[PDB]
């Protein structure tokens, strides 16, 4: 929700990317971008990748 | 629970009324003896998997956990829920559950 | 300052492009251009992206 | 997280659904629905994994 | 010795009988091990060199 700042998620060892839920196991074409709006209980706002 | 004839699978059978089972990548038992001693569970995730933990098997009757499984679960897991389970008893059956 | 600004007057639509109203007052930016001027609200669906 | 269980077996307690009568507390054992993803199933309720 | 668990070099004895037994080592505070486990099923509690 705009807010005041903007963030970049980094995975702790041992995990997956909070984006594979919307990442195809492989990407179509180079540059493709994916995106998902966000429950107000997920936080809001959106998912990019 | 009949004596000699518990269905082993009488909740999961309940489940899959509610949902379809897709795609399991493992499905594990566990037996556990029968009786009415108090127990701790736990459970933690890590890289290698969640774990979990039980005082049943290596200290039943003082309560410290041990690990006894772990799941090959590498998806981090940020959510839980406690499933609610209902007992279908008749009225002069019923009890009370800790 | 800018929801300051939108207090002074009655706003009556709202759009933005590869951005939203949220967005647009909670950012920092490099640079802004505001661009003013007479227009009649009858004429919205002309002053469109 | 950790889980106490059964602690009150042998006891007396009520039988929940019907709070005048009471009965002899049995242990019952937990069930548990653990996931990365969640949200609400199609009649808008929550708790979709 | 050379236990999968750890290197080390010890005197090993039919000692007794302080454990867990579920896993298999015991430390004493700090990182050495004193240190019976792994051996099938007994006691064979180590040293420092």
């Amino acid at each position: 929700s705009d807010d005041r700042t903007e963030v970049p998620q980094l995975v702790n060892a041992n995990q997956y990317s909070p984006c594979v839920s919307i990442v195809p196991s492989t990407v179509w074409e180079d540059g493709d971008y994916y995106r998902k709006q966000l429950s107000p209980l997920e936080g809001g706002g959106w998912l990019v990748a | 629970c009949s004596d000699g004839n518990y269905n082993r699978n009488a909740s999961l059978n309940s489940f899959k009324e509610y949902f379809n089972l897709r795609n399991c990548t493992f499905m594990y038992t566990y037996n556990i003896t029968e009786d009415e001693i108090l127990e701790w569970f736990g459970i933690t995730q890590t890289a290698q998997g969640v774990h979990l933990f039980s005082s049943r098997y290596v200290d039943l009757y003082g309560g410290n956990m041990f690990q006894f499984a772990t799941l090959p679960v590498y998806d981090t897991i940020k959510y839980y829920s406690i499933i609610p389970h209902s007992i279908r008893s008749i009225q002069s059956d019923r009890k009370a559950w800790a | 300052n800018l929801t300051k600004l939108l207090s002074l007057f009655s706003v009556n639509d709202f759009t933005c492009s590869q951005i939203s109203p949220a967005a647009i007052a909670s950012n920092c930016y490099s640079s802004l251009i505001l661009d003013y001027f007479s227009y009649p609200l009858s004429m919205k669906s002309d002053l469109s992206v | 997280f950790v889980v106490r269980i059964g602690a009150a077996a042998n006891s007396t307690g009520t039988v929940i659904i019907s709070p005048s009568t009471s009965a002899t507390i049995r242990k019952i054992y937990p069930a548990f629905m653990l996931g990365s993803s969640v949200g609400n199933f199609s009649d808008g309720k929550m708790g979709r994994f | 010795y050379s236990l999968y668990g750890v290197s080390g070099r010890g005197v090993f004895q039919n000692c007794t009988a302080v454990g867990v037994r579920q896993q298999r080592f015991v430390y004493d505070a700090y990182q050495n091990l004193v240190g019976y486990y792994s051996d099938d099923g007994n006691y064979y509690c180590l040293r420092a060199c």
